[PDB]
RNA sequence: AUGUAA
RNA sequence: CGCGGGGUGGAGCAGCCUGGUAGCUCGUCGGGCUCAUAACCCGAAGGUCGUCGGUUCAAAUCCGGCCCCCGCAACCA
RNA sequence: CGCCUCCUAAAAGGUAACGGAGGCGCCCAAAGGUCCCCUCAGGCGGGACGGAAAUCCGCCGGAGAGCGCAAGGGUAGAAGG
């Protein structure tokens, strides 16, 4: 089977030369070598950085796909020289330096996973109904259970966080915690609206019926609740209270105002007779105003998700699972697997790996 | 303490519990040292007075259980952050009366 | 930082800082020591500041021994209250220290390091201090 | 009481 | 550290004061009725009693310390 | 807000503060008198149900148990059973 475990390294390298543009990097690496050779290249050492480390960023690409096309050809002659001589050491020595090139190739395939800051966080998966109706709430449930079987395969945690079962039959919404390694990297290329076309069991006269559902994936960042505030940027003002009180309100600076310098937020207090029973309050309320603003940043980011996703609607598919003629076209890339009821069982590798490009 | 402990090379520090030992002996017989082979000690290991090879005419006057050396883990700045964020349970006052 | 895990009583009378140390006046573990030259209550926050100061200096290696412990609860009335209405609340813990106490010791470290680490630590403390080295006199105790 | 969407 | 009322299954609540049994409604899981769902019917699972420290043979319950929570109070200059 | 125990209280007594901590407003017809007899807590080992801890056996044990309830003093050469 070893001559078939080098044939899979020939396919994994061609797909690596296709998306990475083996020609637009063999060419770009040549223009960097033409500029850095001149000793008069250190004229603005900032420019030399983005070229000297870029040349090492293109020599980790061009030169690696050169030692994979030549290194595997030297193994196609080393495995037939140990069979026709009964030499059993030439055959331990043509696979050892073959599994090291399978790591040089597997490492360079992590130019698909190393494209997203932090692609190992125990991500979450949000499937929502919408479109189709009761048919799609069934469809959203089938798409729910499908990803569960997916995570069952590659080895993750499937903790459902939040559900909402459909009114008639099905699921309106689900949140799954995909706790694992490279978890966000895998499911990241699933963010979209999956389309289902089939005979609806819910339609009175059993017609052919389209129903949509979405899956949205985000990684895991933590609480990020309260933020520290040192008095080095707070400016506490003091003055006299206003209104009733008598003499002990005329000669007493009992009211306080705490103005935060970088934020620009002001806050006062004057309730109690003591300046520091008021300053206690003014720190309290001040914590509150910063907690509001730092909240408003995140809710603004929340609406950024809402306003950039959308919309579990018709002209909005990424993949189309049509069960009435047995096909699942991923109109993004796009594969055309005919095993509909095998993808619904969790064979999304056919799509994930091919759609990380 | 003869030898350079293996623990020390791996980053440890040799804590010398006793720098001398208690012994019964004659004035005509007073030793200048007692050598001790500490080179075998890793980090987390210890020697006791039992491993003390006594020169002839010299008698241990403490329990052989008495420990005389140890190779302990070093200080580490990498540990500092954990120490600062270590939360403490407030002291418990032992109940008096009913 | 340091404080008793539990105690018989929550609060203590203040007492006095008369006399030289009762004990703890000779080097007992490490090679060098930082000895107190003046009487004081040393806060747990001071102890820790002294501690962290040394380990930051040693960077990696050496061993620090803390020979003082803050078992004395410190009391302060809530701010801007009047006198009376009982004893203030416990705000922290302190170690009573008198002249001659060996507060810290280090070992497993070069002389240069121990002098320097113990010097900085002293700067974290509210009293005058002295760096000392293990003696026949100490071992003789 | 209800059963969307070819 | 103002006074006094609380924190109990998923939700909302009883049971404390008279110490040994944690109960009610909803929800939930399984089965039914229906072409299907709701409603309805049968059956089931479910609780560190906010914590830390112990009193008592035994603490949801009695007594303190801390943590949040609701209500009242904060007057005379 | 009266009473009891400890500390503050500076080795007689006594000694203040809206100083630090707890308890009392009962109970027992035996939990009382007197004779007679007995000695604990705990640890180790062994042992049907049986366990960290039911009872049993052995060894170790000056009192750290018990003495109705707070605390202190006292106490097995009993005030305890
Ligand atoms: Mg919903
Ligand atoms: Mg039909
Ligand atoms: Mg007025
Ligand atoms: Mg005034
Ligand atoms: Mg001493
Ligand atoms: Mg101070
Ligand atoms: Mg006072
Ligand atoms: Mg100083
Ligand atoms: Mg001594
Ligand atoms: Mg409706
Ligand atoms: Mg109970
Ligand atoms: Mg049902
Ligand atoms: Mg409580
Ligand atoms: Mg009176
Ligand atoms: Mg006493
Ligand atoms: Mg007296
Ligand atoms: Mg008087
Ligand atoms: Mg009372
Ligand atoms: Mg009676
Ligand atoms: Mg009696
Ligand atoms: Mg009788
Ligand atoms: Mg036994
Ligand atoms: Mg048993
Ligand atoms: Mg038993
Ligand atoms: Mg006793």
């Amino acid at each position: 089977p070893v001559n078939n475990r080098i044939q899979d390294l020939t396919e994994r390298s061609d797909v690596l030369r296709g998306y990475l543009d083996y020609d637009a990097k063999k060419e770009r690496l040549e223009e960097v070598n033409a500029e850095l050779e001149q000793p008069d290249v250190w004229n603005e050492p900032e420019r030399a950085q983005a070229l000297g480390k870029e040349r090492s960023s293109l020599e980790a690409v061009v030169d690696t796909l050169d030692q994979m096309k030549q290194g595997l050809e030297d193994v196609s002659g080393l495995l037939e020289l140990a069979v026709e001589a009964d030499d059993e050491e030439t055959f331990n020595e043509a696979v050892a330096e073959l599994d090291a090139l399978e790591e040089k190739l597997a490492q360079l395939e992590f130019r698909r996973m190393f494209s997203g800051e932090y692609d190992s966080a125990d991500c979450y998966l949000d499937i929502q109904a919408g479109s189709g109706g009761t048919e799609a709430q069934d469809w959203a449930s089938m798409l729910e259970r499908m990803y569960l079987r997916w995570a069952e395969s590659r080895g993750f945690k499937t903790e459902i966080i939040e559900e909402s079962e459909g009114e008639v039959a099905g699921i309106k919404s689900v949140t799954i915690k995909i706790s694992g390694d490279y978890a966000y990297g895998w499911l990241r290329t699933e963010t979209g609206v999956h389309r289902l076309v089939r005979k609806s069991p819910f339609d009175s006269g059993g017609r052919r019926h389209t129903s949509f559902s979405s899956a949205f994936v985000y990684p895991e960042v933590d609480d990020d609740i309260d933020i520290e505030i040192n008095p080095a940027d707070l400016r506490i003002d003091v003055y006299r209270t206003s209104g009733a009180g008598g003499q002990h309100v005329n000669r007493t600076e009992s009211a306080v105002r705490i103005t935060h310098i970088p934020t620009g937020i002001v806050t006062q207090c004057q309730n109690d007779r003591s300046q520091h029973k008021n300053k206690d309050q003014a720190m309290k309320q001040m914590k509150a105003k910063l907690y509001e603003v730092e909240m408003q940043k995140k809710n603004a980011e929340k609406q950024a998700m809402e306003d950039n996703k959308s919309d579990i609607g018709w002209g909005s598919q990424i993949r189309s699972y049509v069960l009435d003629d047995s096909r699942i076209k991923d109109l993004r890339t796009g594969v055309e697997t005919r095993n509909t009821q095998a993808v619904l069982d969790g064979s999304l590798d056919q799509f994930i790996e091919a759609s990380l490009k | 303490f003869v030898g350079t402990p293996a623990g020390v090379r791996a980053g440890g520090v040799l804590q010398e519990i006793h720098r001398d030992i208690l012994v019964k002996v004659s004035p005509r017989n007073i030793p200048e040292f007692i050598e001790v082979d500490v080179s075998g000690l890793e980090i987390g290991d210890s020697l006791h007075a039992s491993d003390l090879k006594l020169p002839p005419g010299v008698e241990l006057a403490v329990s052989p259980e008495e420990t005389i050396a140890a190779v302990v883990p070093p200080e580490d700045v990498e540990k500092l952050a954990e120490e600062a964020a270590a939360e403490v349970a407030e002291p418990e006052v032992i109940k008096k009366g009913k | 930082m340091l404080m008793p895990r539990r105690m018989k009583y929550r609060k203590q009378q203040r007492g006095r800082l008369k006399g030289a140390t009762k004990g703890g006046d000779y080097v007992a573990f490490g090679d060098y020591g930082l000895v107190a030259l003046e009487p004081a209550w040393i806060t747990a926050q001071q102890i820790e500041a002294a501690r962290v100061a040394m380990v930051r200096h040693f960077r990696r290696g050496g061993k620090i021994f803390i020979r003082i412990f803050p078992d004395k609860p410190y009391t302060k009335k809530p701010l801007e209250v009047r006198m009376g209405k009982g004893k203030g609340n416990v705000e922290g813990y302190v170690a009573v220290v008198k002249p001659g106490r060996v507060m810290f010791e280090v070992a497993g470290v070069t002389e240069e390091q121990a002098m320097e680490a113990l010097r900085i630590a002293g700067h974290k403390l509210p009293i005058k201090t002295k760096i000392v080295r293990r003696d026949a006199y100490d071992e003789a105790q």
